[PDB]
């Protein structure tokens, strides 16, 4: 009933919290490539964001 | 009146205090960097404003730090508190304190209003829009400094200055008239 | 008809309130940086993202509290 | 009145002053070069007065740093000017100064027309489209010779263009008859 769908709601937001932390952590882990090909030309700014 | 409401009201003042007063310390962390970047461009007034900012955040921060002090006790003494009609004398300094202060933080926290009105409605033995007035004179007399508005000292300014330079690896010249009185 | 119309004078004052606009428009970024700094300073230290920048700094190799506890002291004093 | 609006109304126009420095710096720099071309081709009171007018941006550039300075102090002591009615003495020539300079910038600078006017409808003593003309005879000496509109002494014009003419790597004859005197 109602509180079925709402358990699924639940448990749905749970694993898209999870799939979006993974999602923060990948997109970590291209930020630190790109300022690793960013510092190499000089840019101690575009590092620094 | 409504005690639920208080006591809630008194957790969200706490939790709301603590992220604030962590915020303020991050905020004050970033900005002396700034004040050390303009000590070492010439301008030196322009920095000893920013540090009288500085301060007075960090005289904000104290003081919201006894308020959740205080309000931590008035917390733990609900039980009491709610049964007998007249307070004691432990919570009658953090009462007068926080309805003090209410007004004064009203802008960055609002359940403090609340907190403070639930308090007045609850009293009447000198509470009120103006019996509060004259009954709030036994207030902490730190805070009240603290949170006070008045230009602080030139040479607790002068003295933050030096110290902020010697962090940052930078010089700066006190002025020997400041630094004698 | 043109130069009639849309002058040399009237040119300046439009220039001058294109220039003057989008001045308006930089004090605007720069509250709303100011802001969105002050917003989001948690979950973006200043001590973390040294470290990391030091750190991979020394690894492409090139180079670039306790205050608060005597400040602290200080107003004491 | 209204006092945040004061307060937001400073700090945009402390971020306008900063910016509009940079920029004045800038166009600076880059009319030195032509400044030094004129030198270099014969015309020499052409580059005169376009060195004048560099002199005068740049006076304009000190005075807004100044009023920089005031208007953060002011923001600074906000919390002690909002409760008291009348202004203090360190205030005072901030304000004044403030008040005296809000009709010379507001062109460049809006908000501080606004400034002056939140101060003007604030006070009462001396304050007014009236009261204010003859209550602003303390203002800064330095910023108000700076902001004047006066043409400079001709041995400073003379001494920029003989150092932009050294830097820039080209000749220039001064006229003797300023250099003595």
């Amino acid at each position: 009933s109602n509180m079925e769908k709402h358990l699924f709601n639940l448990k749905f937001a749970a694993k898209e919290l999870s799939r979006s932390a993974k999602k923060c952590d990948k997109e970590e882990k291209a930020e630190k490539a790109k300022i690793e090909k960013a510092i190499q030309k000089g840019n101690m700014e575009v590092a620094r964001i | 009146f409504k005690a639920e409401r208080l006591r809630v009201n008194l957790r969200l003042v706490i939790n709301r205090l603590k992220l604030l007063e962590k915020k303020k310390t991050e905020l004050a962390q970033k900005a002396r960097k700034e004040i050390a970047d303009y000590l070492a461009a010439g301008k030196d007034e322009r920095a000893r404003i920013r540090v009288e900012h500085i301060i007075r955040e960090d005289y904000l921060v104290e003081a919201m730090e006894i308020l959740e002090l205080y309000c931590d006790l008035l917390l733990a003494r609900f039980g009491l508190i709610q049964s007998m009609k007249e307070l004691d004398s432990g919570l009658a300094e953090s009462v007068s304190t926080l309805i003090w202060a209410a007004p004064r933080l009203q802008s960055e926290v609002a359940e403090l209003k609340i907190v403070a009105d639930q308090l007045c409605a609850k009293y009447s033995k000198e509470y009120g829009k103006l019996c509060r007035t004259n009954q709030i004179g036994t207030v902490n007399d730190r805070l009240m400094h603290k949170l006070s508005v008045e230009a602080p000292p030139k040479i607790l300014v002068e003295r933050y200055l030096i110290e902020i330079a010697k962090n940052y690896n930078v010089p700066y010249e006190p002025d020997s008239v400041v630094m004698a009185e | 008809a043109t130069l009639k119309t849309m002058n040399l004078e009237k040119i300046s004052a439009l220039m001058d309130k294109f220039e003057h606009q989008f001045e308006t428009l930089d004090v605007q970024t720069q509250q709303m940086e100011d802001t969105m700094s002050s917003t989001t300073t948690l979950t973006t230290p200043q001590n973390q993202v040294d470290m990391l920048l030091q750190e991979m700094a020394d690894e492409a190799g090139l180079d670039l509290d306790e205050l608060s506890q005597r400040l602290a002291r200080l107003r004491d004093q």
